[PDB]
RNA sequence: CCCAUAGUAGGCCUAAAAGCAGCCACCAAUUAAGAAAGCGUUCAAGCUCAACACCCACUACCUAAAAAAUCCCAAACAUAUAA
């Protein structure tokens, strides 16, 4: 990985790049035929959005996605990965991977309340105030549908909406 | 090096006197004393009539069953005699003009005395009929613009087409039919009067085959 | 030491 | 060079870049000399002087940046791209020009 | 804004961005373009 | 009120001098001159009409312009409708 | 900025079409006339010009001539007085090759053809070109004896012309 | 993924292959410069001086003219060819007349070149020219 | 086949080895050889 | 993303018609760029697009909303092997 610094001497400012030590793939891939990473280690449908080690490994040291052209996924895997890394962070599972707060900022406190499975920003959600009748009822939402087709273990079906 | 391409030449191709849309009256020539019944199964079911291509290379599809009355034929007439070049460019009607009557009794009568008096004429249309036929020294992304514009305003559910994206509408449906894995289809149930199914069914319902539902078409339906 | 049936 | 002539060369007084051509780390310094070298930059400032001279000795490209208060900006470009090259450079611009006036 | 259906950009200036929910379009250069999702 | 300087008409001589060419008041009109004086590239020139995009050789640089040029007319119907 | 347009040799006017140009400029408009009348003064009045104006930021004006356009060469080779109404469908006058040739010998000493340091078969290729959308026709050889052929029957034409455009001037009145 | 289907290259390739050949082995002096974003005026006007002197600056793309460098002579100018560049020619080698319409633009920089056979810098072509 | 990189500018002079061989070679010759290919040297140059 | 010189204000019409009110042609310079696709000007200017160069934007072109009057309306749930 390269890094980049800027020193100030003299009035003059000097900036340069250096690189760093930068993680290899563990040899012996399972499948070598695989084309993204996630084929080439029989992943596919069998992460979640708790998965943490997994999804630390797509994403910046202030919780931001990488691109696809870097880490090679796959763009149906690049939107799975994409979103359960917005759910773990509603989680709080990411506490290392925070935003940069700028120079004098102290956030405030709020209240902390306990989420998982956050589809949606809390923020831009509206409430419901009229839940219609049962044959046109308006769902909560629970999940993401882009991990309908990971593998289930039980007979009932991954229940989206609540 | 970008690389470039032949273009297809329309040189060949041959432009009449009045390539513009002709006018559509009203009413026939002569008017109707006869009285027709509703007869509502001129609009339902697939078409047996202007399903293909004769002159022209683009067209729109009619994706459902309706009427046509004079103000549609207005909105198709000058929406495309304006919008589509004259000299490079023609059209014609694949619809007859409006013949069939439609009564209609006074406001604040009750129901009887007699039928109504003839109020307008349309013309009904069924689903896979070609309503407008263009063609040209034009490519398709030129006229898709303004008949999709128009095939919105229609009272049924249209889409502009040509030879090619018709052809593979038609090859795309027949493709879905044969690598369909349900072993069930609505054509063996029906046809075999399974469960007494035909005792909810249609007689039409052995030749639709669940594609149709009325006016309705459903193009997702094998 | 992975074999072809592996997941992590 | 569209986004650095919105801003304009103003404080700036002379730019030079050095690089070694048959050095295969010199493609982000001769980006940054394309744009710079633009009419549209060079316009905004008649003044401010870019100059460009070439080595072959083997050494790293830096680019050095005069301003008219005095203070300067070096960028080695070996491990830096063109766009984190000219960000750095328009940064500086700004804030150089509001400390002027 | 004006609520819109269907959102089209009238300039090159228009540029799409989701907040609040739903889609919006602004434009610095002519905001009389700005539209928001019906 | 302005106009094109008036243009002489006399068969004999026009095919013998040309009249365009010398615009000075004080010089002379320019006599032609033989054929032999003249160069060779001269009198194989296309006077009739382009040349068709069949006519010319794949590995030539006016087969592509021809090729490029009629691309750029496909791009301009395009987008008139648009 | 720079203003370019074509103005006829000595007969440069301060009023429109470019008065008003250099009205927005602020530049002398006298001025330009004076020096212009005064620079163009050797050529043959009613010649057109095209004219490149280099402004100053002081509202200082270095004014650029060039060699005359080349439809003036053209229809003068020929003849005509007037070009084509319509091209491809009828032939309004006719030069030889030799005449293509000297008026590209003294087109190619102008700013454009010179500063490309091309050889001057580009340029007689380009004035091909030029004589087509005229409706003029290029021929190799061309004697007196057919130059008055056509030429006798051009005004022929010319006649009809007058008979059916006059006929729609006069139907114009009855409207 | 099966690989993807080869195409015949197209005509103008093999056209460009064809007058490369003849700029590296009819003319002896050959500068490579970086094309900056001259205004089309003072490219042109620029491009005139350089004809008085009978010295060509011809244009190629890097991805046609790099394979013709990989497998030849001319084989380690290879890393000039990155960016906007284009090629100073001429029969005859007129450096110091080149030079000196370069002094004009200082940011107009000779990257390379290759004179007689024998492959030079930029302070190299100050040197011949002295 | 394929010709050699430039020499950098502060390196010293490294001249090439084919000449290495003629300067060699003239060194070995008597001045009267030596006089004898100079006069044809010098018509030839001509 | 990037970039734009030129025969030439093509001809005719027109008070004027300059790539862009109409009709005709739609050839040509330069490695490369429409006798001009979309704005614009009283006419011009002026801003884009298609071009070259650079090198990978290396997309989708299959669907767009919703409001009534006494008080929302079972409570709840995404992961332990089809009974
Ligand atoms: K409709
Ligand atoms: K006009
Ligand atoms: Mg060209
Ligand atoms: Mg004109
Ligand atoms: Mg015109
Ligand atoms: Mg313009
Ligand atoms: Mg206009
Ligand atoms: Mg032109
Ligand atoms: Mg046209
Ligand atoms: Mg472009
Ligand atoms: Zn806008």
């Amino acid at each position: 990985f390269r890094e980049v610094v800027e020193t100030q001497e003299g009035k003059t400012t000097i900036i340069e790049g250096r690189i760093t030590a930068t993680p290899k793939e563990s040899p012996n891939p399972p499948n070598p035929s695989g084309q993204c990473p996630i084929c080439r280690w029989n992943l596919k449908h069998k992460y979640n959005y708790d998965d943490v080690l997994l999804l630390s490994q797509f994403i910046r040291p202030h919780g931001g996605m990488l691109p696809r052209k870097i880490t090679g996924l796959c763009q149906e895997e690049h939107r799975k990965i994409e979103e359960c890394v917005k759910m773990a962070h509603r989680a709080g599972l990411l506490p290392n991977h925070r935003p940069r707060l700028p120079e004098g900022v102290v956030p405030k406190s709020k209240p902390q309340l306990n989420r998982y499975l956050t589809r949606w920003a809390p923020g831009s959600v509206k409430p419901i105030y009229k839940k219609g009748p049962r044959w046109n009822r308006v769902r909560m939402p629970v999940g993401s549908p882009l991990l309908r087709d990971n593998v289930c273990y039980s007979r009932t079906p991954w229940k989206l909406y609540h | 090096v970008k690389t470039l391409l032949p273009v297809p030449s329309f040189e060949d191709v041959s432009i009449p006197e009045k390539p513009k849309l002709r006018f559509i009256e009203r009413a026939p020539l002569v008017p109707k004393v006869r009285r027709e019944p509703k007869n509502l199964s001129d609009i339902r079911g697939p078409s047996t009539e202007a399903t293909e291509f004769t002159e022209g290379n683009f067209a729109i599809l009619a994706l459902g069953g309706g009427y046509l009355h004079w103000g549609h034929f207005e909105m198709m007439r000058l929406t495309i005699n304006r919008s589509m070049d004259p000299k490079n460019m023609f059209a014609i009607w694949r619809v007859p003009a409006p013949f069939k009557p439609i009564t209609r009794k006074s406001v604040g009568h009750r129901m009887g005395g007699g039928k109504g008096a003839i109020d307008h004429y349309v013309t009904p249309v069924k689903a896979g009929r070609l309503v407008v036929e263009m063609g040209g020294r034009c490519e398709f992304e030129e006229v898709q613009g303004f008949l999709d514009q128009v095939a919105h305003k229609l009272p049924f559910a249209a889409k502009a087409v040509s030879r090619g994206t018709l052809e593979k509408m038609r090859k795309d449906q027949e493709e879905r039919e044969r690598n369909n894995q349900n072993p069930w289809t609505f054509e063996r149930i029906a046809t075999a009067n399974m469960l007494g199914i035909r005792k909810v069914l249609s007689p039409y319902d052995l030749t639709h085959k669940g594609k149709y539902w009325g006016k309705f078409y459903m193009p997702k339906r094998v | 030491s992975y074999l072809p049936g592996y997941v992590p | 060079a569209a986004a650095l002539a919105r801003l304009g060369l103003r404080p700036v007084k002379q730019v030079r870049v050095q690089f070694c051509p048959f050095e295969k780390n010199v493609e982000s310094t001769r980006t940054f000399l394309q744009t710079v070298s633009s009419e549209k930059v060079r316009s905004t400032n008649l003044n401010c002087s870019v100059i460009a001279d070439v080595r072959h000795d083997g050494s790293e490209p830096c680019v050095d940046v005069l301003f008219g208060d005095g203070h300067r900006l070096i960028m080695r470009g070996a491990h830096l791209t063109a766009l984190e090259m000219l960000t750095a450079f328009a940064s500086h611009i700004r804030a150089r020009d509001a400390a002027g006036s | 804004f004006k609520n819109k259906t269907v959102l089209k950009k009238r300039c090159k200036d228009c540029y799409l961005v989701k907040r609040r929910g739903r889609w919006y379009v602004y434009c610095k250069t002519h905001p009389r373009h700005k539209q928001r999702q019906m | 009120a302005l106009k094109d300087p008036d243009v002489c008409t006399d068969p004999v001589q026009l095919t013998t001098y040309a009249m365009g060419v010398n615009i000075y008041k004080e010089g002379q009109d320019v006599p032609l001159k033989p054929d032999a004086e003249y160069p060779e590239w001269l009198f194989e020139m296309n006077l009739g009409p382009p040349k068709t995009l069949e006519e010319l050789d794949p590995e030539s640089r006016e087969y592509w312009r021809r090729l490029r040029k009629q691309n750029i007319w496909r791009h301009n119907r395009l987008s008139k409708n648009k | 900025g720079v203003i370019r347009a074509i103005v006829r040799a000595g007969l440069a006017m301060p009023g429109p079409p470019l008065g008003p140009v250099l009205g927005q400029r602020g530049v002398s408009i006298n001025q330009f006339c004076k020096e212009f009348n005064e620079r163009t003064k050797d050529i043959k009045e009613g010649i057109p010009l095209p004219t490149k104006i280099l402004v100053k930021p002081d509202r200082t004006f270095e004014i650029k001539i060039g060699q005359p356009t080349v439809s003036y060469f053209l229809k003068a080779a020929a003849g005509i007085e007037k070009g084509a109404r319509q091209t491809g469908k009828e032939v309004a006058g006719l030069v030889t090759l030799k005449h293509v040739y000297e008026i590209a010998r003294i087109k190619a000493q102008d700013e454009a053809f010179a500063l490309q340091d091309v050889p001057l078969s580009s340029v007689v290729r380009s004035i091909i070109g030029s004589a087509r959308s005229l409706g003029i026709r290029v021929v190799k050889d061309l004697s007196s004896e057919e130059l008055a052929a056509f030429q006798k029957e051009r005004a022929i034409f010319l006649a009809a012309q007058k008979e059916a455009d006059l006929a729609a001037q006069e139907e114009a009145a009855k409207k | 993924s099966p690989p993807s289907p080869p195409q015949e290259e197209i005509g103008l390739i093999r056209l460009l292959r064809r007058e490369i050949a003849a700029v590296f082995q009819d003319n002896r002096m050959i500068a490579v410069c970086q094309n900056v974003a001259l205004s089309a005026e003072d490219k042109l006007l620029m491009r005139h001086q350089l004809r008085k002197h009978k010295i060509l600056m011809k244009v190629f793309p890097n991805q046609v003219l790099k394979p013709f460098l990989e497998d030849s002579k001319y084989q380690n100018l290879l890393p000039l060819f990155v960016g906007h560049n284009m090629l100073l020619v001429s029969e005859e080698p007129k450096v110091k007349e080149m030079v000196r319409i370069l002094r004009t633009v200082p940011f107009l920089p000779l990257l390379g070149g290759c004179i007689d056979d024998t492959i030079l810098s930029r302070q190299g072509f100050i040197n011949y020219s002295k | 086949e394929a010709l050699a990189g430039a020499p950098l500018d502060n390196a010293p002079k490294e001249y090439p080895p084919k000449i290495q061989q003629l300067v060699q070679d003239i060194a070995s010759l008597t001045l009267l050889e030596i006089s004898d290919l100079n006069e044809l040297l010098k018509k030839t140059l001509k």
